[PDB]
RNA sequence: CCGAGCCUGGUGAUAGCUGGUUGUCCAAGAUAGAAUCUUAGUUCAACUUUAAAUUUGCCCACAGAACCCUCUAAAUCCCCUU
RNA sequence: AGCAGUACAUGCUAAGACUUCACCAGUCAAAGCGAACUAUCCAAUAACUUGACCAACGGAACAAGUUACCCUAGG
């Protein structure tokens, strides 16, 4: 072969190898034989694809078990009647993204939940009114006048 | 218009409208208010934001622009990072 | 232009198909392009005229318009407009159908 | 030469450099306002700097 | 059936086709006609003197221009025998497969490998381009392709484009330049596999991709064509196996490299 | 020398919002129930449906010092009245849709 | 015919405004506005030609369109049906 | 009428519209964010920006008298 004064070898010294670029690192990593991984193509009318991940949270031996807990409070309505987390994500057109956006869900999860000190924040317009009519339903809370 | 040049008999582009116009693959032209950057002191805020939009000439006007450039101007690029990539292609458009 | 490789599975992962063998026994035959694709283009003039064209047709051209005109009716609701070029053995259609006729005669056999 | 209004600019005291021509009577001190500035994205105070034209 | 074979049959009753029995298709002649400054609108400003001046285009000439090669192209061209993967594919390929057209004069600086098609890529491919999408280097790898992007100057590019017109001209091949200084960022960052970066840090790279996208990762070491799929050409190479300076001989089939010493120390540099 | 003012929308006509139903110099119509009012005096739809134009009895807001002045002035049992320019909605704010099955 | 000779060339010089502009047939086909050193001219408008796409167009029931004093009538805008 | 008073979120952004009308220009504006919560080119400038009673006001960058010795033009 030719080599070149900018041959990558007189480049990098350190870095000559034939495996040095190839090599597999062995090495928070989410499995993803144990993630069960849907896609939604598009029909006709939107133009964005649809990908799910869904998988058994209680049973998730990658989470840790206080995670899987904190989890599941938070995220109930995510959670159906099998007990298996549903994630859908469909802001691209690619499969690709849509499965990277789903994978980036269940990080941001599993770190919200070992975040134990949840930041406090403004509430959202819909939650003020709620608050006050919570308060307001205690407020017609009686006792029982002879018990 | 120079309609055949003196030393090649071509049809010659009007550099006056290069400067002032952006022409998209589609065959819309882009421009800017006139007056745009002046008296600004003496200009509402409204008003002073719609003379900083990008805005479409009408047909009669895209047809002369289209007839004062040559076929060069009118070629499809593939600049990188183009900020009006999108808007050369139109879509959902029935016409 | 290379003759399309010999795969195991088809259509390919980009979709192509090739021509069956032997040919479809009919009265019309639609031949593939030098780049062994189907003839089926979409044109359009004046800016609004959709129209879709189906090439090198062979044979009875005025069988291909009725088979056509079956398959294209129930679509559209209404017999479509078409025109025959018996001369260019051409087939002319109203609207856009590129993408519905090319999986129609990749079926057939073409 | 003389008008009953000046138009001058005012400089953003932040330091971002901001800054927004304004009207105030000619026979007045140097103006200073609390106008809000985009860079900060909160009023701070401005201070008249340079004259710009007479109206 | 018969529409092809009932014109020829016709044909045998009519007349001799000759001179003096042609004439032009219905509608491919118009009747001529016989007898028998733009932009001035009179007094005012024009309305194209009246807009004010923007720098729409300005340094539009100067602008570097890649043509886009989708994963959907070239699977295309893959599925009909027209680029083979089994080999290096760069540049000359692509032109010779009639994949991808550059026109150099029009400031093309190469192919930007683009994600449209990432979903349904299954080819294993060995790919050189200048330019490469995250998204696209993403599919390429997740089937055991290698990809990697390179710079090419506008008289290297027409030449790789279009070898035989460069080889009739008589020159030694060039070695070609350098990116310039914006480029080159882009080039030695291992994220856009930049042929001019380290390759220590790829495997870092290529993990980051494969963990972001959800596959794993292959081993392309294991592969039977690991040899092909991490074949290079050097920095200043402009052809695989062919060194600055050598000067091809068509006509007899041969190839002259000078054995100067001046001559190597400067193709060699 | 002249300008064009005046209804742009007519009774019983489909508006969309944000579209002007009329211009003028001087409040010739008021706005009434979903018309919005510019700077200018403008009437502009604020939301979809269809024009209506009805007289309504004309009260001021206590603090229009020229406009109370006017009402107390009048006789007892008299009602100021004027046009007013309402806005029909078309449509519901929203529907309550399916959206999965847990 | 010299208020600045004549000749050749530049030169088919420019402007301005007249005049002229050569066989037949068929189809469509007459508008009356704005800017301009512009009103003897022009370019955007009005009308007009060809081809193409699509869906309403015209006529017009009720209801509806301000006070301020309206000469206040004759009318207008909008508009389903037909 | 070729202005003034008096505020300094005359902040940002954005559906849908109006318009002397042709163009240029001009005008209104929901929701949202953040608050409050009651002419052209030219010339100067780091920038943000500013400047021609260009009043013949769609503005040639910049120029008068006179010809009853008149020259040319058509009506
Ligand atoms: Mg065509
Ligand atoms: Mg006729
Ligand atoms: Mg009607
Ligand atoms: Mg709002």
């Amino acid at each position: 072969e030719f080599k070149s004064i900018y041959s990558l070898d007189k480049l990098y010294p350190e870095s000559q190898g034939s495996d040095t670029a190839w090599r597999v690192p062995n090495g928070s990593d989410i499995p993803l034989d144990r993630l069960t991984i849907s896609y939604c193509r598009s029909s006709g009318n939107k133009v964005n694809s649809k990908a799910e991940v869904r998988f058994h949270l209680a049973t998730a031996e990658w989470i840790a078990e206080p995670v899987r807990q904190k989890i599941a409070i938070t995220h109930k309505n995510k959670i159906n009647r099998l007990g298996e987390l549903i994630l859908t994500s469909e802001s691209s057109r690619y499969q690709f993204r849509n499965l990277a956006d789903c994978l980036q869900k269940i990080r941001d999860m599993i770190t919200e939940a070992s975040q134990t000190p949840k930041e406090p924040t403004k509430e959202d317009v819909k939650l003020h009114r709620i608050r006050i009519e919570n308060m307001n339903r205690e407020r017609l809370r009686q006792k029982r006048i002879h018990s | 218009l120079t309609y055949f040049s003196a030393r090649k008999g071509k049809r010659k582009t009007v550099k006056a409208v290069i400067d002032r116009f952006l022409r998209l693959h589609c065959g819309l032209w882009v421009r800017r208010k006139a007056g745009y950057k002046k008296k600004l002191w003496k200009k509402t805020p409204a008003r002073k934001k719609r003379l900083r939009e990008f805005v479409f000439c009408n047909k009669t006007q895209s047809k002369l622009l289209d007839k004062m450039t040559t076929s060069f101007w009118k070629r499809r690029n593939w600049y990188v990072d183009d900020p009006y990539q999108k808007y050369h292609d139109r879509t959902n458009l029935k016409v | 232009i290379p003759d399309p490789p010999k795969h195991e599975h088809y259509p390919t992962p980009s979709g192509w198909q090739p021509p069956r063998d032997p040919p479809p026994n009919l009265p019309y035959f639609v031949r593939r392009s030098r780049m062994h694709n189907i003839p089926v283009y979409k044109d359009i003039t004046h800016g609004n005229r959709q129209m879709t064209v189906i090439r090198k047709v062979e044979g009875d051209i005025w069988a291909l318009q009725k088979d056509v005109e079956d398959f294209l009716s129930p679509l559209l609701g209404k017999t479509p407009v078409t025109q025959v070029n018996e001369v260019t053995g051409t087939l002319r259609i109203k609207g856009y159908f590129d993408q519905e006729l090319k999986a129609w005669l990749l079926e057939k056999g073409f | 030469s003389k008008s009953k209004n000046i138009l001058v600019r005012m400089v953003s005291e932040a330091g971002t450099g901001f800054c927004f021509n304004t009207k105030r009577n000619r026979l007045r001190e140097k103006l200073t306002l609390l106008h809000y500035d985009p860079v900060v994205k909160q009023r701070v105070l401005f201070v008249e700097k340079k004259k710009i034209r007479s109206l | 059936q018969g529409g092809g074979a009932r014109a020829l049959d016709l044909l045998r009753g009519l007349p001799r086709v000759s001179l003096a029995n042609l004439k032009p298709n219905p509608g491919s002649k118009k009747p001529e006609r016989r007898p028998r400054r733009l932009g001035f609108e009179g007094g005012q400003t024009p309305f194209y003197i009246r807009i004010p001046k923007y720098g729409f285009n300005e340094g539009h000439s100067f602008r570097r221009q890649y043509k886009p090669l989708s994963l959907n192209r070239l699977q295309y061209l893959i599925d009909l025998g027209r680029v083979d993967p089994s080999q290096p594919i760069d540049l000359t390929q692509l032109v010779n497969g009639r994949g991808v057209t550059i026109q150099p004069l029009k400031r093309d600086y190469g192919v930007q490998l683009v994600e449209e098609g990432a979903d349904t890529f299954t080819a294993k491919v060995n790919i050189e381009v200048q330019l490469a999408s995250e998204l696209a280097i993403a599919a390429i790898e997740k089937n055991g392709g290698v990809v990697t992007t390179a710079f090419y100057d506008p008289r290297s590019l027409d030449i790789v484009c279009k070898p035989v017109p460069f080889f009739l001209r008589g020159q030694p091949i060039p070695k070609r330049m350098l990116p310039p200084e914006e480029l080159v960022p882009y080039y030695t960052d291992a994220k856009n596999r930049g042929y001019l970066a380290d390759p220590a840090k790829f495997p870092e790279a290529r993990l980051e991709l494969a963990r972001k996208y959800g596959y794993i990762l292959p081993d392309i070491t294991k592969d039977e064509l690991f040899k092909m799929l991490c074949t290079r050409k050097d920095p200043r190479q402009i052809f695989f196996g062919l060194a600055p300076g050598w000067v091809v001989n068509m006509a007899d089939k041969k190839i002259l490299k000078p054995t100067d010493e001046n001559l190597l120390k400067y193709y060699t540099s | 020398s002249g300008r064009r003012q005046g209804i742009k929308k007519m009774e019983g006509h489909y508006v969309h919002a944000g579209n002007i139903i009329a211009t003028q110099r001087h409040f010739r119509w008021h706005p009434g129930a979903h018309v919005g009012v510019g700077k200018n005096k403008c009437l502009y739809a604020l939301e979809e449906g269809i024009v209506r134009y009805t007289k309504e009895v004309y009260v001021p807001h206590p603090r229009n010092t020229e406009a109370v002045d006017l009402i107390t002035r009048l006789p007892k049992g008299a009602v100021l009245y004027k046009t007013f320019v309402h806005v029909v909605p078309a449509k519901p704010e929203g529907t309550f849709k399916l959206v999965a099955m847990l």
